[PDB]
RNA sequence: GUCUACGGCCAUACCACCCUGAACGCGCCCGAUCUCGUCUGAUCUCGGAAGCUAAGCAGGGUCGGGCCUGGUUAGUACUUGGAUGGGAGACCGCCUGGGAAUACCGGGUGCUGUAGGCU
RNA sequence: CCGUGGAGCAGAAGGGCAAAAGCUCGCUUGAUCUUGAUUUUCAGUACGAAUACAGACCGUGAAAGCGGGGCCUCACGAUC
RNA sequence: ACGCAGUUUUAUCCGGUAAAGCGAAUGAUUAGAGGUCUUGGGGCCGAAACGAUCUCAACCUAUUCUCAAACUUUAAAUGGGUAAGAAGCCCGGCUCGCUGGCGUGGAGCCGGGGUGGAAUGCGAGUGCCUAGUGGGCCACUUUUGGUAAGCAGAACUGGC
């Protein structure tokens, strides 16, 4: 009963925020968006001609098809029943990189080059991302100064 | 001791408001041809009043705007006709200055009778070297400060050349 | 008294562009020419930029990065006299002279000089360069006149006539060279070729020196006073065409430095500017002790 | 006129006066200051704010008798213009009335669920101040007395709590003789100005 | 008798009493949905993967075994 | 230390006012016979170069307005989860965790790629 | 002269737009034919709407490119 | 070892609610001050006179009071998507009727090299056939209409 068409929720989603109105920037197009790059979705208001759906939006998809001023995108999307991989045609305006994939390619080749200083020198490196140890038995210095003595302090309207 | 910042005429608009359109409109721009010898351009819409009974996109008046040594020539006409006696409120804050005529073939025209007794306003701005860059289309720039033309300096200029009388009451 | 000018207009004023209040792009252009069709991925999209300014003109070959713009190659007008034409720099014969300079030298930089000679012999009709077989194909390159409006006439498509007789393959249509007749859809190449090589300004040369010769003297005054007569201009440029297809090198300058400097007025600091305002304080208090009981 | 004992504590939203309702009536407050209006600010040195308790909504008409009943107490204990009383709370929230037997069940039913507006009420937070006298310092208790007068006329629980302000303005009175006189505050009405450091020099040459 | 109209109460347990799949496994993707001119390519390419391959990978395979 | 042409970041780079500009360059400027389009060479095009940094432009400044950033506001308003906590309700307090913004004050105001020329 | 959208974009509102998607001028019907894919409603069925393509004939533009109706969100219909 | 998760961690995007603000746009709204352009209404110098004066009305500037589910500069908590490898990384070479200055770019194909790649828990994937179900209710929290209901209607979770 709330009148299911395309966008009837986006009054600020599809919405250029603050001082950013006018053309688009370049920069925008000028990117490698080859297939097999994990990328986002971020609709804008101003190319009114490839903005998915307001339900595809802050997404993180694969590209799977790329053509002469768009994309092809395969995004996993949620529906009552299951989720379900599915091939959107989404212009560049619209989309950008995800630094998630790159953060992790580099890791891998700082891993890669620990293992060759690893094989090269016969020393073992650990290169596992071990989370957030606890804290060791570190040593406090108090010199100087007394620690300073707190109290709440009264009420007062 | 000023290095080429001159007040010079930069055009001279010639307006006729005629309260209908056909015949005596058309009068009105033949009378601008024999000044001029350059056809008038006509004005349209945008309101309409019912009063006296004009309509939309009407020719409702002609003009012409005149640049260079005619346009000098037909200012030292308006001027010979007027005999050189403004008013203190003439000249605007951005330093330009209209006083407007009433008996057009003061000028010295010869009237005939088949057209009709006409007026014609007269309105001068005035220009310095550089006002090309507000006009041009590639670098529209701000004109300046110092290099603005202001009521002083328009009252100024007129005191000087053509030897006026500001008449301030 | 009046307006309610400038409240919170600065706080929410929206700016355009550096370049746009600049006033040298516009991008509603710029979007469609610049950027390649992502079927390529990293083709470049080469572009001939040729800006008119006062004195000299500018063609150049460039493509688009996301860093920005990388110039393949350049060529300048205030260079001619270096190329032979040593007067007479912001003509159309120098826009298709630096339109064929620049593509000289795009080729020579390249290396694709013996193949792909173009039109060596300027005779203005409409040469299209065509791809060889078992060779490297044609440049193609696309316009860019900037913000000039293109009318019939206009030098840019004369540093386009260059580059296309130099051999650059730019698409364009004959309906805009200077001798395109506006009523009539036919197209007239010895006109063309005329105003290429320039006889009707040396008929407007014969004109001043027929008519009046106080604006002969006033205007022209270079040209008169070094050498200029219409017959050594139309060998002039003739020589100048086979010089520049002859070595398109560009030969540049040493420029090693001059290590001294002092014009552009450096900051201030804080503490100077703080005690700028400390002694304009100071100075306001000696003129209110002093002035009010003198 | 319907109670408050029916409209009550916030269990709605607030719909206030505007282009989608276009059916309130007249609120029934339309002034605010009632003592000398046009008083300077070192006229009258201190100031008792009323402070509110519970997260209740006060009526426009309730406004309206406490601030008769407290102008009337302070008319008959320090004359005209011996006081400057200001109700902070202004009224927005739009209350909604369904009316029934227009004396059978054959009107309607529970057909037209929504409302028309009735009348508008205050939202009122916790801590938020309902009005403000400010007066002579030897007038400190007759404050408490108008202020007490309007407790026994407000609903709910509410406190009183006499300033540390001076007057309206969000400076301290402890500081007030002191930063006055020297370099910063300015006298504007009953307003005071406060000029930062952040201004052009023309200022300081007008001041001094 | 007026019923209810709309809830999705008692959905996200009938969800998950069945473990919501990701589909989790796509090796070698699906190739329909894309360009008919990179189609065209890569069809003639294939074919022309099968024809003529096979002496200069040979000749290659031959050079890398003797070099390493 | 700079400028020109094309730019990327889109006000740290806009707006108002006042100073400085030696060399190229950028421009104002000088005129309509051809290409050109207008009522007007005002705008756009055609061959310039007699003067000029007056203007644009490029630097500096304003206890400048805005913008960005940092303290204060503030562990405050809020908020995931919990109680056989209080209170008639209104709401409030606590355990566990996350944690915002305006007034107020302080600092800055362009960084760079390609190609080319002047000290 | 100031004028960052305070106007206009056919109409109810929302988003968006300044050498522009607004106003004016000059040509033109791409509001053409055809096969697939996808989004929306969704049961991942249909209709309506829309998107990115592909193949012909084209329109404009100097070319870049843009256009297979309206700047977008609706304005419409199974068997027989 | 393969793989999975109503979960956490490390990175990367998404939003516009709670809050806060309107001396910031839109819409409302209170009061005082300063300035003097404009018109309208009174009083004064006196033939009348923007010749001159005082007040008021409107206007502007700096302030100040209170808000907005269909307002917002800013903007939480909670939450949603993605990556955390042998299906990955690199090297060499063929094909293309796609593209094209270029053996240029991109896809596909072939051969080779090294697996110890965040925590915790669990052995997983898939095919067929089908009953019943399609009248619900209550509670903490967030909320719509109503004065309120053991009232009617929604969101998460749990229970009957
Ligand atoms: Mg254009
Ligand atoms: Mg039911
Ligand atoms: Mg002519
Ligand atoms: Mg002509
Ligand atoms: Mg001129
Ligand atoms: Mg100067
Ligand atoms: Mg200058
Ligand atoms: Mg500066
Ligand atoms: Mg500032
Ligand atoms: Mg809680
Ligand atoms: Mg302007
Ligand atoms: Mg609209
Ligand atoms: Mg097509
Ligand atoms: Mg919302
Ligand atoms: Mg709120
Ligand atoms: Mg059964
Ligand atoms: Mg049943
Ligand atoms: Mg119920
Ligand atoms: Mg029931
Ligand atoms: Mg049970």
């Amino acid at each position: 009963t709330n009148t299911k068409g395309k966008r009837r929720g986006t009054r600020y989603m599809f919405s250029r925020p603050f001082r950013k109105h006018g053309v688009v920037p370049l920069a925008t197009y000028m990117r490698i968006y080859k297939k097999g790059d994990i990328v986002d979705i971020k609709g804008m208001g101003t190319v009114q001609k490839g903005m998915p759906h307001k339900c595809y939006h802050g997404k993180t998809g694969r590209v799977y098809n790329v053509t002469q001023h768009a994309v092809g995108i395969v995004v996993n999307k949620q529906v009552k029943g299951k989720i379900l991989a599915k091939r959107i045609n989404v212009r560049i305006e619209h989309i950008k990189h995800s630094k998630s994939r790159d953060s992790f390619l580099k890791r891998v080749k700082e891993n890669d080059q620990k293992k060759k200083e690893a094989k090269e020198k016969g020393t073992w490196v650990q290169l596992k991302r071990q989370p957030a140890p606890p804290r060791e038995a570190h040593f406090v210095r108090t010199n100087g100064k007394e620690p300073e003595l707190l109290e709440p302090i009264p009420y007062e309207f | 001791e000023n290095p080429m910042r001159e007040l010079r005429i930069r055009k001279l608009c010639l307006n006729i408001c005629v309260g209908e359109s056909g015949d005596r409109l058309t009068r009105a721009a033949k009378v601008l041809e024999q000044l001029t010898g350059q056809t008038p351009v006509f004005s349209k819409a945008r309101y309409t009043v019912r009063s006296f009974g004009i309509r939309r996109n009407e020719k409702i008046a002609v003009h012409c705007t005149v640049r260079g040594a005619k346009a000098e020539e037909i200012l030292e006409k308006g001027l010979k006709v007027r005999e050189y006696e403004l008013r203190k409120n003439n000249f605007s804050d951005t330093g330009n200055f209209g006083f407007g005529i009433q008996e057009h073939i003061d000028l010295g025209i010869k009237y005939d009778p088949s057209i009709g007794i006409y007026g014609l306003d007269f309105y001068v701005v005035l220009g310095r070297p550089g006002f090309s860059i507000a006009d041009k289309k590639r670098r529209t720039g701000c004109i300046g400060a110092k290099h603005r033309i202001s009521k002083e300096e328009a009252m100024r200029w007129f005191q000087q050349k053509y030897d006026g009388i500001i008449l301030p009451g | 008294v009046k307006v309610v000018k400038n409240k919170a207009y600065f706080k929410r004023y929206q700016v355009k562009f550096r370049r746009r209040r600049e006033g040298k792009t516009d991008y509603y252009a710029r979007k469609r020419l610049v950027i390649q069709d992502k079927n390529k991925y990293n083709t470049p999209k080469y572009r001939m930029i040729v800006r008119v300014t006062n004195r000299d003109i500018i063609c150049q070959i460039a493509y688009a990065r996301i860093e920005g713009d990388m110039i393949v190659c350049a060529a300048y007008a205030h260079e001619l006299p270096k190329y032979g034409v040593k007067v007479g720099l912001t003509n159309y014969a120098a826009a298709y002279c630096t339109g064929l300079l620049l593509a000289r030298r795009l080729l020579n930089r390249f290396g694709m000089d013996k193949i792909y000679e173009g039109q060596v012999e300027v005779t203005g009709d409409e040469y299209n360069v065509e791809s060889i077989d078992g060779q490297p194909g044609a440049f193609t390159c696309y316009l860019d006149a900037g913000l000039a409006r293109t009318t019939t006439g206009n030098k840019v498509f004369g540093a386009l006539k260059g580059a296309v007789d130099g051999g650059l393959s730019i698409p364009h249509s004959t309906k805009r060279f200077p001798g395109y007749d506006s009523e009539s859809k036919e197209f007239n190449a010895e006109v063309h070729r005329k105003h290429i090589m320039g006889q009707n300004v040396a008929d407007y040369m014969r004109y001043l020196m027929e008519e009046d010769e106080d604006a002969y003297k006033k205007q022209f005054s270079q040209y008169i006073k070094n050498s200029v007569t219409p017959d050594m201009m139309e060998e002039m440029y003739k020589k100048a065409h086979a010089a520049i297809r002859e070595n398109p090198v560009y030969e540049k300058k040493p420029k090693k430095e001059v290590k001294k400097k002092r014009w552009n007025r450096p900051k201030m600091s804080l503490a100077q500017k703080k005690d700028r305002v400390a002694q304009k304080k100071a100075s306001f208090l000696r003129a209110q002790e002093r002035a009010a009981e003198s | 006129r319907r109670p408050a004992r029916c409209y009550r504590y916030c269990k709605n939203k607030p719909y206030p006066k505007s282009r989608f309702c276009r059916g309130v009536p007249d609120a029934k407050i339309r002034i605010f200051d009632l003592g000398r209006k046009k008083a300077k600010v070192d006229e009258f040195p201190l100031c008792g704010h009323m402070v509110s308790d519970e997260y209740e909504q006060l009526s426009s008409e309730a406004l309206e008798a406490a601030r008769i009943c407290a102008n009337k107490y302070m008319v008959k204990s320090c004359g005209k213009d011996g006081f400057h009383i200001r109700v902070r709370l202004h009224p927005f929230h739009v209350i909604r009335i369904n009316k029934m037997l227009s004396a059978d069940r054959l009107q309607t039913g529970m057909r037209g669920a929504f409302g028309k507006p009735q009348g508008t009420v205050a939202r009122v937070h916790i801590g938020q101040v309902i009005m403000s006298i400010r007066t002579k310092l030897q007038n400190k208790e007759h404050v408490i007395e108008a202020l007490r007068r309007a407790k026994f006329k407000f609903p709910g629980r509410q406190k009183i709590h006499i300033s540390k302000k001076w007057g309206f303005t969000k400076f301290n009175a402890d500081e007030f003789e002191d930063m006055v006189a020297e370099k910063r505050l300015i006298p504007d009405g009953c307003g005071v100005k406060y000029i930062p450091n952040r201004g052009p020099l023309d200022k300081w040459r007008a001041l001094h | 008798a007026k019923s209810k109209n709309h809830t999705t109460h008692n959905q996200s347990r009938k969800w998950h009493r069945n473990g919501i799949k990701k589909p989790r496994s796509q090796r070698y993707e699906s190739l329909k949905g894309v360009d008919p001119k990179f189609l065209r390519n890569m069809r003639f390419a294939k074919k022309h993967n099968k024809k003529g391959l096979k002496k200069m990978q040979a000749n290659n395979a031959k050079a890398m075994s003797a070099r390493a």
